[PDB]
């Protein structure tokens, strides 16, 4: 199916409190597999899933090498950006980088990503041509002129069309019974009396991986999306995900309502009701 | 597998 | 400037007074990343584990803070969260139905 490899770089300046701290994490889909913290003593790159632990120690040395690179480059970015926006040396600021690749079902590069934010907002991002940048404003524009002059995109390309797809296929293969063994939700409705006028019917989905799921209520074939309560999908803490959708119905009327669950983990969509 | 940017901002 | 965190406080499995379980505080949609997240048993800070900081497509941060716990009729559990986006720390009660 469609799989993704993404890294998430976060560097935060700590005015007064020494040099900026850098944090990196690596994900395949909704599974984290590495981390790095510049503040950890003798700071290495640490495995965070079982299927990476089975790589030669060089795999981790190389990554370590690269995160230290990333940490130091950011230390400089943070200070040049203060310059750019003409900000004092007083406040904490944040630089974020998300990059990686998507593969299509046939296992070839679909899409590549290289985007930056400053203080939570769009700074610069590599367009889909993999050659030009979208800068968010006049500051990022300076970076566009520089990186386009230097021809930096070409080096991200190298990595995209080289290492990125390569290591994704390697992870997908080395973690099949996790990353391609998709967990179906175990679904159940609960019954929460509120008043004489309404019972809350809550459709629970638990133990699903990956996170993506459609949780929907119908009264008499008729979708209640606009009229239903629905939490943002949440991590169980064991690598699986949770979600519920609730509806306030007149008591007696429960059997008018059917909850529906769509997940790639499901051979066929589940329709269930109260009991 | 990660990558650092050749240049700063 | 700052974005304000969403907070859910929930157990890993449906709660049985007496049966050990895991208590989770999922806080997401916030910026900047400096945040204080604590699980409280009767308003008292517990020993917790906090996840590795990450962010979503919109650049907002998210964190799972968690611990072992055994629910009872006696004990009140809650999650305390201070962020720059808040006037003061918010505490969200654990309800077994949430």
């Amino acid at each position: 199916g469609p799989h993704s490899l993404r890294y998430f770089y976060t560097s935060v300046s700590r005015p007064g409190r020494g040099e900026p701290r850098f944090l990196a994490v690596g994900y395949v889909d909704d599974t984290q597999f590495v981390r790095f913290d510049s503040d950890a003593p003798n700071p290495k790159a640490e495995p965070r899933a079982p299927w990476v632990e089975q790589e030669d120690p060089e795999y981790f040395h190389r990554s370590t090498r690269i995160f230290k690179g990333a940490a130091q480059i950011d230390r400089g970015n943070l200070q040049t950006l203060r310059g750019y926006y003409n900000q004092s040396e007083d406040g904490s600021h944040t630089i974020q980088r998300m990059f990686g690749c998507d593969l299509g079902p046939d296992g070839r590069l679909l899409r590549g990503y290289n985007q930056y934010a400053y203080d939570g907002a769009d700074y610069i991002a590599l367009n889909e041509d993999l050659t030009s940048w979208t800068a968010a404003d006049m500051a990022a524009q300076i970076t566009k002129r520089k990186w386009e002059a230097a021809g930096d995109a070409e080096h991200y390309r190298s990595y995209l069309e080289g290492l990125c797809v390569k290591w994704l296929q390697i992870y997908l293969d080395k973690g099949k019974e996790t990353l391609q063994r998709a967990d179906p939700p175990k679904a159940h409705v609960t019954h929460h009396p509120v008043s004489a006028r309404e019972v809350t019917l809550r459709c629970w989905a638990l133990g699903f991986y990956p996170a993506d799921i459609s949780l929907t209520w119908q009264r008499d074939g008729e979708d209640q999306t606009q009229d239903m309560e629905l939490v943002e999908t949440r991590p169980a803490g064991d690598g699986t995900f949770q979600k519920w959708a609730a509806v306030g119905v007149p008591p007696g009327e429960e059997q008018r309502y059917t909850c529906h669950v769509q997940h790639e983990g499901l051979p066929e969509p589940l329709t269930l009701k109260w009991e | 597998f990660p990558q650092s940017a050749p240049h700063g901002v | 400037e700052p974005r304000t965190p969403k907070i859910q406080v929930y157990s890993r499995h449906p709660a049985e007074n007496g049966k050990p379980n895991y208590l989770n505080c999922y806080v997401y949609g916030f910026h900047p990343p400096q945040i204080e997240i604590d699980l409280l048993k009767n308003g008292q800070k517990m020993k917790t584990e906090q996840s590795d900081l990450s962010f979503s497509k919109d650049w907002s941060f998210y964190l799972l803070v968690h611990t072992d716990f055994t629910p009872s009729t006696v004990d009140e559990y809650s999650c305390r969260v201070n962020h720059s986006s808040l006037a003061a720390p918010h505490m969200v009660k654990w309800d077994r139905n949430n």
